[PDB]
């Protein structure tokens, strides 16, 4: 028996444009999923799916390799499902987050959300992937 | 803050 814990960071930044875009978009924002502190999550992460509001074109954005991030311009905040799929050949194959992509009016915004995943009795190949990315076997 |  064996249990592994590994950390992901979800974040975004948002800046109020000095000049809005032609469509009237007031902000530049960027959303990402990364490993903390030098850790590389590509070892166990197969792809990240960012589901953008359907006002955006091709709202289902996919990154299959780092950096796992979406850069965009818009005018309001919105709820953004985020799927992180794993390099696993058994369940669980993905985790889903509900991310609040919010913009403020005062100008500069940075947000960071620290998530912790636990995998119970992973295969030994997947376990190696987890640890190479900064994971932790536990009680 | 604006929302959609």
């Amino acid at each position: 028996q064996c249990t592994v814990q590994v950390r992901l960071e979800l974040g975004h930044r948002a800046q109020l444009r000095k000049k809005p875009t032609t469509e009237g978009f007031t902000h530049d924002w960027m959303v990402f999923v990364r490993g903390p502190e030098q850790c590389d999550i590509q070892h166990f992460v197969e792809k990240v799916v960012f589901w953008l509001h359907d006002s955006f074109p091709k709202p289902r954005r996919v990154c299959k390799e780092p950096p796992y991030k979406v850069e965009e311009s818009g005018y309001a905040g919105f709820i953004m499902p985020i799927e992180v799929h794993f390099k696993n050949k058994e369940e669980p194959r993905k985790v889903c987050f509900t991310y609040d992509l919010f913009l403020n009016l005062e100008g500069n915004l940075n947000h960071l959300r620290c998530e912790k995943l636990t995998f119970n009795n992973p295969t030994t190949e997947f376990r190696y992937k987890l640890l190479r990315a900064g994971g932790v076997m536990v009680m | 803050a604006a929302r959609k």
